[PDB]
Parts: C-alpha cells; structure tokens; sequence
C-alpha cells in the first residue's frame, strides 16, 4: 500500500514509525525533519589557494 | 621558518619572529627512572594542572638598565597549584621551558642576553659578610644590577660587569643563552632540564638555577618614536614530581 | 561611543603600562552587552540551551614597524577575575608576538558540570572571563604614531549546538502595518 | 507494499586526545585580511583529554527553523452597519506585517517553499444597552482572488459566487480550518530584498512591492443576520514547509517602521557599560 | 511527559442573568525561560510566533499533547543539597535547578456582557 | 575471616574484629570516560597525593548523645593537598572510603547505625524561613542532633527522630549503612562511588552526601568500668579527578 | 514514647520473670500501628491487595557476656491470642540461642484460604499474632548491667506480590500551594 | 507498514494484539508496560564477601 | 510488513518440598551489623510442600 518505515528520533548513551501519502499532490505532504546536511566552507573558507592551517598563512 | 607554536596544558604561545630553540645540554625534562631512585614512597604527577605557562611582571627597558635576574624555583610558589604542591610536599622535580619577549619597531636598536645559569651562588657587597634571602630575590619581581659598585649591609654586590659572581661577564656564554637583537627577533626560548647532583631535592631550601637578562647595546631610538618599550617572561615547569606529603611548611 | 565606529577599536600605546588592563569582559555568548548583538549572539537568541567551544581572534592595525608582545588569559569560575597579570597568569592563556602573521587566536574550551549552559545566563551556569595584559610593551622608531589599535572577532567552533527554540527579545511593535 | 527508509543523524566531532609539543608548526598564527575563519580547535592550543560527543545539530536545520506556524494578518468585520465596506474584511496577501515572522525570514536574500495557511475566527456580542437574543450559529466565507480577478463590492455582491477562485465555508465551534498552498512565483525563488525600480527609466515604484503581486483576501459572514450588533476577527497563520534558502545577510537591528520599505531611524551598535575593563564581583561573603 | 488539561466555565451570580452567547475559545501558550511576558489579555506577545499554544472550544474533548524530557542535566534533580552561589548562600535547595518556564492562559472572545 | 586491612597512598588501616565491607549499590568508584564526558580541557589526577586516609576529629559518645553528622565535601576542605586542588578548580570528582571506629570492652553495651546519605536536603526549624550555611555544617566538626524539638533563626529542625528531613529514622536503612554493636564488632566500613546526575560538579556549591551515626540502644555500663568511649572517622578519597584551572576562591 | 527512640527497643531483664510475657502484636502489615510506617507497610499502603511470607529479624544489643534463649511464636487465626508459654508453644516458633551470632530470623509463612488478603484487613482476611516468652532467662556476672534491649527487623520474602493501585490516606492538604 | 503483533495479559490456572507508529518522534509513543526486570541483590545483598546464608554470618 | 514481539512474564519462585533436619547448616541465625538482609525462605525453618505459584510482580 506504498507504506513507509522510518526510524524516529530517539537518544544515546519499536524505534520506528509508518506514513502514508494521501492527497495527489507532493506539496501536501508533510514536513522533511530529519535530513542534516552541512557545507559550512562555502562561507568560511572561500579562498582560491587552500591554507594548511599548520603552516603560516602569508610567506 | 620564524613562526612557532608551543602548546602545554590550557595555555599556547604563538611568535613570528623567533630564531630558534635551545635545548640546554640535548636533554630534555624527563621523570625519573627506576634504576635512579632512591625514595621508597608512590609519587604524585599532576601533569596538567602544574605544566603550563605562568607569566609574571614585567620591566621597563629603559636607556640606562644595567640588568635584571629571577631565581628559580621560588619564583612560582605563589602560583596556583603548582605552588600548592611545593608547600606540601618535602621532595620535588621539574624542568621548564623559558619564553622572553620583547618587541619594537624597525626604528629602535638595542641588544638583549638571555641566560640560565645552574648554581649561580652569590657574593656579599660586605667582603666579610653575608647575604639575607631577601637580597637573593623577591620573588616573581626582578632584582636588578648596579652600573657601579654597590655598599649596604646583607646585600648582593652586584656592579653587572662581575655579575655577582666574580667573573667576567662577556664569558657567560658558556652557558645555556640566546640572544635578543631588535633588528632580528623578538623572543628567545630555552629548554632546561633538571640539573643537580641528587634525583629529587627540596624546592624551598636550594635555587635549581638563575635567569639573568643583560643589555649588552643599550636601547636607542629617534626623534617621535615610542618611548615605553617592556620585558615580560613566561616559564612553564615540565615532568613535575612531589614526594613526601605532610602538613604544609609555612615561611 | 555607543554610535561610532570607534566602538570596535581597543586602545594601545608605547611607554611603561605594564600595571593597566588591556581589556576584559564575561563569556556570557547571549546575555553581555558585548557579545549579544554579533553574528554568533543573534543566532544564539533565538535558542535557550548552547553548548561548546569559542574561538577569538585578535589583529594588530600599527604600523609594520611598531613591536611588542601581550598575554591573552581566561578564567574558569569559581573565583573573581584577576587584577593583575600574575593572577591571570594561571589560568588558560597564550603569548602573542606581533610579527608579519598579524592575527593571533585564543580559543576558549568547553569546561561545564553540565552538558548545556542557558542563553539567559545565571550564577548556575557562569562560564568565567577573558582578560588581556602587556607582557612586553610597544616599542616605535622615531617618525611613527605612538598609538594604536587592536580588534577582535568572534566566532564558534565545530562542536558547536544549540537547542529549545523560542522568540527573541531584540524585535518589537505596538501595532500591525510594521 | 512497505518500503524502508534509513535515516542518518548527523552529530557533532569528537575531542581528540593531545600532549605536550614544541615544533614549528603554528596553528594559532593566521591572518584575517584573507577573508578566511580559523578552523583551529582546543586540542591545537592546549592539553585535552579524549571526548565522544553525542550531540546533534537537528533544531538548527533550515526546515526545524522555519517550521511553525506564525500569525501574519488580523482584521475585524461586522454583521450590520451603516457604512457598507465595514460587513466584509479585505487585504492584500505578504508577509511583513508582523515582526517576528518578517525578521525570521530576512536573514536570507532568497527563499523558496510550500505553504500550510490556517485560519482563527472568533465572535463576540457588541456593546450595547439592550442585550439577549437566540441567533444560529454564525457561518464564514474565505475568497482567495489571483490578480486580475473580479473584486466585490459589498456583502451581497454576485463574485461571492467563487465559480473559478478557491473558498472556504466555515461554522463556529469546529477546528480551525486549514488548506496547503504551493510555491507560486513567475521567479526561481521569492525575493525578500530588490534593489531596483519598477520602470525602465530608474523611478517609479523602488525595492519589494515591485515583485510580490500575489492577490488579495476577502471574508464576510454568511448569515446576513443580527437583529442586534455583532463583530468578527479573522487571523492569519502561515507555516513554510519544504524549504530553501540562499544568500544569507545580517540580522535586523533598527526596528521596523512600514510594511513597503527598509527605512529605519538610526540605531546604536549595543549597550554601555561603566569600562573597558569593568566586571562585576560575584563571589563576596 | 503527557499534558492534559480540563477547562470549565460558569456564570458569576448577580442580579441580572440571561443572555445568549456564543461557545467561549479558550488560548494556552507556554513560555520557556527568557520568552517575552504578556502585559494584558491585548497584548502583542498572544501571537505566538514561536512559542507553542493550544486553541480550543467549550464542549469538546479535552486537549492533550506530549512533552519530551528537557533538562540541561542528565535527569531531573528531586533533592539537591546545594546553594545557588559559589559562597555557599543564596537561594538553598530545590528552586536553583528546575527552571522550566511558565503557562499563560486566556478567553478569546474578549466578551461578556455579563 | 573477621582481620581487615586496607591500603591507600601512604595510609594504612588495620582492623581484628570487623564485620564486612559496603560496597555502596554494587559500584566501585572509577574515573570517567570518553563517552560520558561533556567538559573538553585535560584533567589532572594527582593519585596519590590525594586518595588517601585523612582522619577527623572525635567526639564523646555519652549515656546521653542523640547523634552527629557530617557534610562531605566541605569537611575536607583543609586536608592536604585534596584541599588545594578544591581551592583551584572549577569542577571535581571523586569517591569515598569511609571507615568508623569505637571500641569497648566486653562489659559495655549499646548499639549505633552509621549511614551515608545522598542529596541530604534539611529543613529549617522555623516552618517560614531557610538555613544558614553555618547551621548545616562546621567543617571538620561535627553537627548534634536534638532529644526534643528545636527552636532558633537559621538552625536546621534537629530532633533525632526526624533526621532533619521530615522521615522515620528508622527507615534510613534504604541507604547504604553498617551497624557497630558493642559486642559484635568495633568498626564500620562503607565504600561510596560518585552519585550526581551530572558527570562532574563544583565542590564548594554542593553537598554531595552526609555521614550520619545515630545511637539506637545508649551506652551503658555498670560499677567501675571505664567511663570514656570515643569515637572516630576516617575518610580517603578515590580516583580523583579536577577540571578548570582558575585563580584560586575564597569563602 | 511516641517522639523518642525508646520506641524501638524492647526491654529484658534478668531474674525469674518466666510468667511475663515479652511482646505480641499481630500480623497485619499495612493496618495495625506497628507495621503501617515500616518500608513495607508504606509499599502496601499505595495497594489493596497483598500476598506472600513474610521475615522478622531479632537482635540482641546486650553485653558480650549476657546469655540466654528466647521462644518466638507465630499463630494462625481461628483462637485467642495465647497467654503463656505453654499455649504458644503449640504454634509455629522458633528457640533463640544468644551467641556470638547476635540475630535469629522467624519467618512467617503464607497460610491463608485465599489467594491475597486486604491491605484493609478485617475479620475475614485476619492473618494470626506474634508472640515472644522467656525459654530459660538471661543469666549475667558480676559488674555487667542487668537491664538489656533487643530490636525488630521487618521486610518482605521472595514470594511476595501486590496488586490492585489506589491512594494512600497518609498524605494530605487544605489548599494549594502545600 | 510497520506493524507490531505482540500477545496481551492474561491470566494462568486471539490473544495478541497489534500496534501502529504514527507520529515522528518516540516521545509521542504509548507507555511501555510489558517490562518486567528486577535485581534486588542491588539494595538487599551490597556486600564485598559473599555469604552463603547456611554458613555461620561471622567467623 | 509485520513483526512479532515476544513478551516474557516474570512470575514469583515457588515453594520446594522440604522434611526433617538434624544438621549443622545454621540458616537462621545472621548478623545484621554487615548490612545485609537475610535471604530464607519458609523452606529454611518448617516443613513445606511443593506450591506452582502463578502470581507475577
Ligand atoms: C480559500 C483560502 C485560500 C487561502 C489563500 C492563501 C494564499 C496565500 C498566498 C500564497 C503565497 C504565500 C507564500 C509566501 C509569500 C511570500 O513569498 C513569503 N511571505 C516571503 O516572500
Ligand atoms: C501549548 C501547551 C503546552 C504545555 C506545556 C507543558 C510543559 C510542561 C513543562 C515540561 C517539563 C515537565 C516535566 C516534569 C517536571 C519536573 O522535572 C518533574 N515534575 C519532577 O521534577
């Protein structure tokens, strides 16, 4: 029946749960909590020559 | 090549302008061995919380200095928990790593010696007479040399060209030194490993070694250029040991 | 100052100083005036609960021939903040030389009972503070300004989180069409 | 049919354990005029001890940030009344209105996202001398009209028709309502900052109401009723859902003057305090 | 954590009653520490932007939700034989650590002749 | 079967007539791990300099004593060096070994309960009001508890049936405990690992657990025994760890 | 006695005190005064229906060189509570030999009709008494004291169960705020 | 889709039941009552030298 | 999809059978001054017969 099975969000130190799509259309579907993705050096490293950070940075 | 980094326990010390670093003998700190020890109790080696950097007051290099020395140990028994260490226990071990700083610009000139002396044992400005601890040091503040011969009663003689030791000062690059040049660096390093003639020694009754600091080229500059130009010193003890524990000594 | 640009400018100078403070100031990434309103505070507000370490960066602007050497300190809580720079001398710190690398970085560890501290700061939670102390002093040629400037910045480090959403308090109105 | 679908959590890095060191390599030493962010951690500077770290940056995400409901609109309307325009409500659909939700969205020149719109509707007996009465319960009409679209001109009016624009009838006491709208601009993404003019010549109308065009909100009571006077507010929520986002900006300082323009009165950088070096004691007896 | 809550109304005694109103809405709003505070039943701060809030209507089932654990801790502290100040004075015991935020709560209407 | 000896640092305890050893809720003390730590610096671990046996002062167990207790840490606050490392650290951790003694002769009788307390929280003997820090705990020395009700600003309600904390005393054996019967044994013994909710935790702000004896049968004894019976603790840490190294505190 | 410690110790004594009886109570853990603020009885009290054996542990507090044996005795319901040695020595009991073994255990076993019986007990569900007498009596030298104490442990077997959750009536308040 | 079929409470001297996950998070999940685990030897037996119980306590 | 979840039961101990004793095992007699609580049981002290017991805690 085009179920899906997912993990929920749980702890560190029976954990998952089923959906089913209903309306034709994808934008009532509901929300995407669970994809984490990062690119941090798009905005903290965005030179052209790539520095080491053990060595000096001009010279 | 000029820049350096040196990292121990919390505390980091960058430089740019640095020459090089002298290992004293081609020894560095190590802890004492089996084959090497003579008292019987487990020691203690907090090894984070007593080997990092402690900075203390600095000086001002004025156009007529003659020099400056501390005295080690009993310069850092006031600080933190390495002091607390020294004041319970009867036995104690450490080397250290020495970093002197002193920057200017491009417009100043003047010449620095750095050295650490072992044993540096002292003479009385009073030919037959002796000298009061107080006269020795002052703890993390500087005694300083004379330009001329000194008098007073208990105090060191301490005119800088014998350098309170009756030798010839120009000769005490036999020991563990850098220099300070103004228009080359701005920093020296000295890497000094436990030296005595016992394993492990008292930390109150005897001083392991003197750091003397003497312009050689007195500092000189022009018309409108900065007139306030500092010293400060950094030391950090090493593989540091304490035996002995008992009820804290007081002075 | 509080409308000029001379706001983000720390003061130094040639001369004997070694008694006077450079600056110092609470680590208090949310709720201090000096943090609240930088990149890193403004995210943090709209968060109750951070965790993790900080990094600071400081960049000399004398001139290419102006020397000198300063000791950059940070204090855990427990105790109240050191008046001179033999007491900050025990506590984390590094010893900057002012050479052709121009910028020196102190970074500031994540040292908590606790695995998270609020964004709105109480005793519970304090975190100790940063202080800055001349270790050489400045010395100048003659023909050269005397005095100068230094600046410093701000940023988080990559075990950096913050969690429990909620409004924040830098934005208002007292009607609609605003 | 069952399908299963793996989801990795993604948590911050871990503390590695370091030691002593005295060599050349100078992590501390950087230079910002690069425009480059050190990327030097504790373990560079002092000793440390091995940590693992658990935590996870899941609330920080794009999609948690922005996914909550936030009120973007209220207006009142009357069953009776002598002045015709005031039986039905009516405006212009954007958000920049209501401050949280405006400035929330500014830290980002570009976004791009579905819509979830929810409606509250509540009642109330106007004031007056003579009270009591035995009315049904009142029911609301909610037009959606897209741009070009015919506009009503009283409560009456034959557009309440709504052949071809969306509605939403509605009775007191129910849930609120709630409909999912999808991302409709003639642009890749809606813009929240347009430094430019409407026409070819540098004038006209300057910066966002240029853009926008996204029609307008009509609602009325359906009724037609009330011996006696009564009156009706209508709120607006909006919640993104499927979200983007580029080009991020400062966040607002200054605060907001109208919903058509950046303008601002000048602001200060922070707050004083009594000195560059001032801390206040708090371990005392 | 499960919430539940239970609301009931009731008509103040006078001399005059009788009336004819509509069902009476209700708004719950939670606020974690550091949220702005509403001054009034008007204020700006009901339009929960942020903060979650509950609606609900007079003669339906009562309204619910659930809470996951949230404590800066590793658990919740019951007892604790401590001070809030590092000079051991201050505020003593149980009131230094729990610091979970409070609940406003309102009529919608804004109402009643009676 | 009924010989004990115990070993730590520089201490030992002997003992001929003990009974068994507590070992808390079945948990040894151990230092803490990397999957269980949140603060990053490094740690230091004096380890011998600091787990060991430090002993308090005594008090008289008379005909009539209600009881004493204790607040640890805080009641070795000024022992050795375990002091100075609380003196300059933000955060501290460590376990116990706790050991009780009073001996008697075998014409002597009476009966005593010894017990460790987690998050020991006392309320105030006037119902509107809050304790002093003085109330709960005077170092080194021991705090009485009451036969009757008590009165007084600040002070701690200490009857004895009570145990300060609104309980029946005699249901204090859900905690870890030992008995010293007058003609069984002559000591108790309890090892304690560290209980808190959070990995680590600031030693001058909170109490982690009370030491409490209480006489259930007094002491009793007939024409010309002796009249003196004392009795004795002896505490010594164990695995003991510091994070963040700061200036020293003051109270 | 009720605010003192006296109320956990039993008194004895030496000479000829064979006809006195020591103590009896009956056996009802969650009802009766004696047992209803014990561990166990503030379990029992959160329930209405209990089931299973139960331990008692005596300890005698006397000096090393006190001697002497006591009979412990439990009976089941249906007669009157026995008044002397020879009628509860008919029961379920145990004889304590004082040594350097300084504690006894009777346990009391599960004799019922039916499976649990009320925490609410009444006529239907009674379960027995406890009683305890002089076997031989306590013989002591010359300068020891004549007047000793022994103490009463309590706690639950391992075949032991409750059931069916409700209120404890020992808890209450007037108004909020308490 | 997910199911869970587990057996339901009875008594001694058609009986399980099946469950469905529809929410996101394990904080919205149902109690969890059919854990039965002990271990009293925890509070009643803390000792270091195990004791048999048909051997003499002391000696 | 479907998936079994096996609920184990934890019912009490049962009573074991026990006759006469002339012996020098001693199960009765302890010393509470070690902190430990005593582990017997009705089988230790008296004559029993064997109970299934079905009760679950
Ligand atoms: C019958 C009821 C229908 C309700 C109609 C609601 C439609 C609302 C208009 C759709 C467009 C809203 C999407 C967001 C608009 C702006 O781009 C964003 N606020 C940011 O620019
Ligand atoms: C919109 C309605 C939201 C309702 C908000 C209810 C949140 C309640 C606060 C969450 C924390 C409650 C968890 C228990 C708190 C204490 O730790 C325990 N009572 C024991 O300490």
């Amino acid at each position: 029946m085009g179920a899906q099975v997912s993990t929920q969000k749980t702890g560190a130190h029976i954990i998952h749960y089923t959906n089913i799509n209903y309306y034709k259309d994808a934008a009532s579907n509901s929300a995407n909590r669970q994809d984490f993705s990062q690119d941090p050096g798009k905005f903290t490293e965005p030179v052209k020559d790539i520095m080491v950070k053990s060595l000096p940075a001009l010279n | 090549d000029r820049v350096r980094s040196i990292t121990l326990g919390n505390s980091t010390i960058t430089t740019q302008e640095s020459a090089n670093v002298v290992v004293a003998y081609g020894r560095w700190p190590e802890y004492l061995k089996d084959n090497e020890a003579t008292a019987e109790d487990q020691p203690t080696q907090p090894d984070v919380a007593t080997c990092r950097f402690y900075t203390l007051e600095s000086v001002t290099w004025e156009r007529d200095s003659p020099g400056w020395w501390w005295k080690f140990p009993d310069a850092l028994k006031d600080m933190g928990l390495f002091g607390q260490n020294m004041y319970y226990h009867y036995l104690g071990r450490a080397g250290y790593t020495i970093h002197v700083q002193c920057n200017a610009s491009k417009f100043h000139q003047g010449c620095l010696m750095v050295v650490c002396v072992p044993e540096a044992e002292m003479g009385c400005s009073q030919v037959d007479g002796t000298v009061n601890e107080h006269s020795l040091s002052e703890g993390e503040t500087a005694k300083k040399f004379a330009s001329t011969s000194t008098n007073g009663t208990n105090t060191v003689q301490s005119i800088v060209t014998n350098a309170g030791m009756g030798v010839g000062v120009g000769n005490l690059t036999i020991f563990p030194h850098q220099w300070i040049n103004l228009r080359t660096n701005n920093c020296a390093t000295i890497v000094m490993p436990y030296i005595n003639n016992v394993p492990m020694d008292n930390m109150f009754r005897h001083h392991n070694f003197t750091l003397m600091i003497i312009p050689f080229v007195p500092l000189d500059y022009s018309s409108d250029s900065s007139t306030y130009v500092p010293i400060t010193v950094t030391v950090a003890p090493m593989c540091a040991e304490y035996n002995g524990l008992r009820l804290a000594t007081s002075l | 100052k509080l409308d000029t640009m001379e706001i983000y400018r720390i003061p130094v100078q040639s001369g004997n100083h070694q008694s006077s403070q450079v600056f110092g100031f609470q680590v208090q990434p949310g709720l201090d005036n000096v943090f609240k309103h930088t990149l890193l505070g403004e995210i943090l507000n709209y968060y109750a609960h951070w965790s993790g370490s900080i990094k600071l960066t400081f960049v000399f602007c004398g001139s290419a021939m102006a020397t000198g050497k300063f000791l950059l300190a940070y204090a855990p809580p427990g105790a109240n903040a050191p008046k001179s720079r033999k007491d900050a001398m025990l506590g984390t710190h590094i010893i900057w030389d002012v050479g052709l690398q121009s910028s020196c970085v102190l970074c500031i560890p994540w040292i908590s009972q606790t695995h998270y501290r609020l964004v709105q700061q109480d005793e519970y939670t304090s975190a100790g503070n940063v202080t800055c102390w001349y270790q050489t002093g400045i010395v100048v040629p003659a023909g050269t300004p005397t005095s100068c400037s230094i600046m410093c910045f701000v940023s988080a480090c990559n075990d950096f989180s913050v969690r429990l959403l909620k409004d924040t308090p830098f934005i208002e109105q007292s009607a609609l069409l605003q | 049919v069952v399908e299963a679908v793996e989801n990795a959590v993604a948590r911050v890095a871990d503390t590695i354990s370091s030691g002593p060191s005295n060599s050349q390599a100078v992590p501390a030493l950087t230079a910002v005029e690069t425009g480059h962010t050190s990327q030097v951690t504790p373990s560079d500077t002092i000793q440390t001890r091995h940590v693992r770290n658990y935590h996870s940056r899941s609330e920080s995400s794009i999609e948690n940030f922005l996914c909550r409901s936030a009120c973007v609109y209220m207006g009142e309307y009357h069953t009776t009344n002598t002045d015709t325009s005031k039986l039905f409500a009516s405006w212009t659909i954007n958000a920049r209105r209501m401050v949280q939700m405006r400035r929330k969205l500014e830290l980002f020149t570009y976004v791009r996202f579905d819509m979830e719109v929810t409606f509250v509707i509540t009642s109330k007996q106007d004031q007056g001398t003579q009270l009591g009465q035995d009315m049904p319960p009142l029911t609301h009409q909610i037009m959606y009209i897209p741009p070009g679209g015919p506009i009503p001109k009283s409560v009456t009016d034959y557009t309440w028709q709504t052949s071809t624009n969306p509605s939403i009838f509605w009775t007191e006491g129910n849930a609120p309502p709630r409909m999912s709208i999808p991302f409709i601009s003639i642009g890749n993404a809606y813009s929240n900052f347009y430094d430019g003019w409407s026409h070819f010549s540098q004038n006209g109308v300057y910066g966002y109401n240029t853009l926008n065009h996204m029609g307008q909100i009509y609602v009325r009571h359906v009724n037609g009723s009330s011996p006696l006077p009564m009156t009706s507010t209508v709120r607006m929520y909006f919640k993104p859902k499927h979200v983007k986002v580029w080009v991020p900006r400062p966040p607002r300082l200054c605060q907001y003057k109208n919903a058509s323009t950046v303008n601002f009165t000048p602001t200060n950088i922070t707050e004083k305090r009594q000195s560059i070096n001032y801390i206040p004691e708090t371990v005392k007896p």
